[PDB]
């Protein structure tokens, strides 16, 4: 027989979506464009392209949330606040996003492409520029479009 | 089915079922993009079972003998 | 000199079946298939990969119409995903 | 609680494929 | 076997019920479908129904192992232009037929539900081919008006042989015009006078 | 591959015709098995390059199947150009912003 | 805590299958290296986009057929003169352009490309003439 | 005899179970097998599927008591090059067929285990020949690309007879290219223009 | 003039059986044997010693393919060890 | 040379049936229909739109008379309203 559910349920989608918004990973849901926005405090160490060991659990319900949708291209892009220069900053955020997409295709996505890139605070979501990775500007964002 | 968002509002053809918050993960019609990757048929991916035979072996319509199903 | 195509691919480039056909139900993908005379014809916009087709047309909007022999499974690409479609008849 | 904005009436399969025919005949019409 | 005839009871009842639901679902959108499938203002100058042209781009035929033929576009004239009196509506093409079937345990109930959805989606495939046929016929007339602009077809050449008062003394017809189609609309192969759809 | 690369030496690369760029140095990871133009349109969309087509795409599809993990978009377009050998070719013009897919003359 | 990959080769035969997979996939690539021959963009022979402001008008074409008629109308859509030099053969050289918005000089670029070597297109933009030669 | 039909019950169930296990064991390695058996980028310039060449080195035939023939290498063209539309996958060559058999004391139990391993290794021999057939066909195409480099075969010589607009007025095809294979790929015996695989 | 070899030794130099064969199970060694028409064909990389073969080929990797009459035991050398292989059919 | 009309349309332009007919009852509109020989004739003053007629006349007062094939439903315009008429026979 053909399958009713594709290894996913809508109750589990909104259960992970409430749990990610309770742990502060903000899931925006516009049309079929999905955005999960992750503060860089909640994954890495400060001004580093290196994961903390506990933050792979945060990546676990990120990846188990990304199980649930039929998707074609995830793009993951990272940007933080200014530390030395924009050149050092863009090298940091490129390594940052490529490390988290290396873990995300180590884990389960059914995406066909993950595009991955980093920017040098070129798109900052607040004008308040407190510090390093504790800034809410300092973030990675994982955006995709849910196919059909 | 479309659980806990709301109940299922419509059933959008050429798509999955449409819950009364968003689009669900449960397939509405037969002709949606359900991820079949393991078929279950005699002489699949050669041509089909040539149905006129009544013998021991199972012959495909591309005249191969399906020895895995005879 | 070969034949050009089949001109009935113009009909199955639209959704309309060939005259005097049998419907084939298609599971697991957006395609429609009819069987005229030991040949099936598939209206899809997916890309059929494995079992090989004898003739093809394509409309203005990227819908394709394929003449092929009767194979009970079709393998397509959807959007880079290898995908299976299953036909009864 | 999560909700997409347009929660319309329940449609059915007839108007789904009537609309899907209607958009391509509007496009064909438009370009002609 | 009783389970099989339970399924066969459920099938035609589901077909007729789905036929009913999409008939007044069609009739709810009746003026909208007259806007969509407006054949009335697609007819030609002498109330000639335009022919249905079929476009097939980018065509291959694998004839044998030794030879293929590709062609880039194929235009086919199907069901050629002819004198229509009153133009077609959508209701000849889309209206499914309503008869009310008056012909009537646990396995009966579950297979009359699977018969009921089998009747429902089989009526859906009948409706899908009805929409397919009207989209073929109407978009073929649209494809004419493209190629009549784009000089790939001829327009029909009518001839009106006017006659005066006509007949014997038991029967007169006063202004007696006989109208014929001499030249049918017809794709030209002398291809240098073709056009091309460049817009801005 | 050994006897082919000795019996004709590869004269040149394709980094002459696909040169890299800042905003082409974004990276991606991709498994893929479909036709070439929808993949290339996604590469150029996420490269912020306008994507264009020269030549009419043939009746059989030009099928590529890219399976890889974390290289640059420029080298993805390079390996797309290679796996479509003599049926298509990717050109990139980086003083403009355009990725081009060229189909073949046959 | 993290995890191994889900479809990982962590099995003693599937590792050999997948090291063989990357060996045949890169040996496929150096195959495609040795037979994929390019021409350099210094010697590409195709048109370049002739950067005139009438040529950057956004246009929309659906057609296949004989080249001179699109280039005549692409000239009078560009407000350009159209010259032809050469002799049109009895089999016409047939193009297929189908875009529903793309710019005009690039429509001249893929007509020059789908012409190939049966014909080609020059633009002279100071004189405002496009032109089609044969061979 | 009941022991024999116990073995025959166990055989087909073991065959279908082993067929199932190696079907999703194939599907677990699906992208890896597209990397291995990549027929798609082995096809020729006019989407021609290359032929399967067979190499046999160092060959003897004992014809009778009086005479042998040795040859050093033998190249055979098997299932000659031809116009393929879409290239072969591994799934036509490797996928064993899954049907679910719905047809059902102590001697029954021990011979249904020996029937079960007889079905298991008989499905293994079917899979072994399937891998053997794909290794024949794919390595034959690889052996072409060796000998096409190494000048022991001809490449196929296509001919494209271009045609313009084609047909009557009821049907046109606009760019009508007929493509034939005239010369098949074919081993040359004029052997002085051969090559030799010397590398570094 | 003798025949060259059998050209079906090219097929059993690969693992593929001849068309229209019967499988023979081989015990006690790495070989595969098929019986086409009162002749068996053995794919091995061992060296058959006692019962004598009518034709032989060898691939690139030292796999040999032998045409011989049907003998129920094969004697090979494995690595200097005299070895026995047993065929049913 | 075509025939002129049918001259029996003069009779069904009046209310009188053709000689040797069968009456058809008409529901849902002011029309009368008779069936002479596999053709029905309709006296109305409505405008028949969908099923197409073969011949027509019109009297002095806008009454029309139509020759058409037997279709069980007639679609008319009444006063811009699309209207249905139903015939038994």
């Amino acid at each position: 027989l053909p399958c009713r559910v594709d290894g996913a349920c809508d109750a589990t989608i909104i259960k992970m979506m409430t749990d990610l918004n309770k742990k502060g990973i903000k899931v925006a849901s516009v049309g079929q464009n999905y955005l999960i926005s992750i503060p860089a405090s909640a994954l890495f160490a400060d001004q580093s392209p290196r994961l903390n060991w506990a933050s792979y659990s945060l990546l676990n319900e990120i990846a188990a949330f990304l199980k649930q949708f039929r998707k074609i291209a995830i793009t993951v892009t990272s940007y933080s606040s200014k530390y030395v220069s924009v050149k050092r900053e863009r090298a940091l955020t490129l390594a940052r996003s490529r490390v988290v997409s290396e873990y995300l295709w180590s884990q389960g996505v059914d995406s066909r492409i993950i595009f991955t890139q980093g920017l040098g605070s070129d798109k900052p979501i607040t004008s308040y520029t407190l510090g390093g990775d504790r800034s809410p500007n300092a973030r990675v964002e994982i955006t995709f479009r849910r196919a059909v | 089915a479309a659980a806990a968002a709301a109940a299922a509002a419509a059933a959008a053809a050429a798509a999955a079922a449409a819950a009364a918050a968003a689009a669900a993960a449960a397939a509405a019609a037969a002709a949606a993009a359900a991820a079949a990757a393991a078929a279950a048929a005699a002489a699949a991916a050669a041509a089909a079972a040539a149905a006129a035979a009544a013998a021991a072996a199972a012959a495909a319509a591309a005249a191969a003998a399906a020895a895995a199903a005879a | 000199i070969p034949p050009s195509a089949n001109d009935l691919l113009l009909h199955v480039l639209e959704g309309v079946p060939p005259p005097g056909s049998r419907r084939l139900v298609v599971s697991g993908g957006d395609a429609r298939a009819w069987l005229s005379n030991e040949k099936m014809y598939v209206r899809t916009n997916l890309t059929i990969l494995s079992p090989g087709w004898l003739a093809s047309m394509t409309s203005a909007d990227g819908t394709h119409a394929y003449e092929m022999q009767k194979s009970p499974v079709l393998l397509v690409s959807w959007h880079g995903k290898v995908m299976q479609l299953k036909v009864e008849g | 609680k999560f909700k997409k904005p347009p929660i319309n009436n329940p449609s059915d399969d007839a108007t789904i494929k009537l609309a899907e025919a209607a958009v391509s005949v509007s496009d064909s019409m438009l370009e002609m | 076997a009783l389970k099989e005839t339970a399924l066969s009871v459920g099938a035609q009842a589901g077909l007729a019920w789905r036929a009913k639901i999409i008939d007044e679902q069609l009739n709810k959108q009746a003026r909208n479908l007259d806007a969509i499938y407006d054949f009335n203002s697609l007819v030609l100058e002498h109330n000639i129904l335009p022919p249905v042209l079929l476009e097939g781009r980018n065509t291959l035929n694998l004839a044998d192992a030794q030879s293929i033929r590709i062609s880039d576009r194929t235009y086919k004239v199907a069901k050629q232009a002819h004198f229509i009196t009153t133009p077609p509506t959508w209701r000849q093409y889309l209206w499914m037929d309503y008869v009310k079937p008056e012909a009537p345990k646990e396995i009966w109930c579950i297979y009359t539900e699977r018969g009921w959805k089998n009747g429902i989606d089989q009526a859906n495939t009948i409706l899908e081919e009805n929409i397919a046929r009207i989209k073929e016929d109407f978009g073929g007339m649209i494809l004419y008006r493209k190629l009549l602009a784009m000089n790939m077809v001829s327009p029909p050449y009518v001839s009106h042989t006017d006659l005066g008062v006509t007949g014997d003394g038991s029967e007169i017809h006063i202004d007696d015009r006989v109208l014929r189609i001499t030249a049918l609309p017809e794709l030209n192969v002398n291809s240098a006078e073709w056009r091309a759809a460049v817009a801005k | 591959a050994k006897v082919e690369k000795v019996i004709t030496p590869p004269s040149k690369d394709n980094t002459l015709t696909i040169p890299n760029a800042y905003n082409l140095q974004a990276r991606a990871s991709v498994d893929w098995s479909g036709p070439i133009e929808e993949l290339t349109a996604r590469i150029a969309k996420a490269a912020h390059f306008r994507f264009r087509v020269l030549g009419k795409s043939p009746s059989v599809p030009v099928l590529i199947s890219i399976s890889t993990k974390d290289e640059s978009l420029a080298e993805i377009l390079r390996d797309i150009d290679y796996q479509a050998g003599k049926k298509a070719s990717i050109h990139v013009y980086p003083n403009s912003q355009v990725v081009e897919l060229r189909y073949a003359k046959i | 805590f993290k995890k191994p990959p889900i479809n990982n080769p962590s099995d003693d035969a599937t590792i050999k299958l997948a090291e063989a997979a990357v060996s045949v996939s890169d040996s496929m690539l150096e195959m495609a290296k040795v037979e994929k021959v390019i021409t350099p963009p210094s010697k590409d022979n195709t048109l370049t986009i002739p950067n005139a402001y009438n040529l950057q008008a956004r246009a929309s074409v659906d057609w296949s057929g004989p080249i001179e008629e699109l280039t005549a109308r692409i000239a009078k859509a560009a407000h350009f003169r159209f010259r032809v030099l050469g002799k049109s053969p009895s089999v016409p050289v047939l193009i297929s352009i189908s875009t529903k918005d793309e710019s005009l000089a690039e429509i001249l670029r893929d007509i020059d490309y789908q012409a190939g070597k049966k014909a080609s297109i020059h633009v002279y933009p100071n004189s405002q003439v496009v032109e089609l030669r044969y061979a």
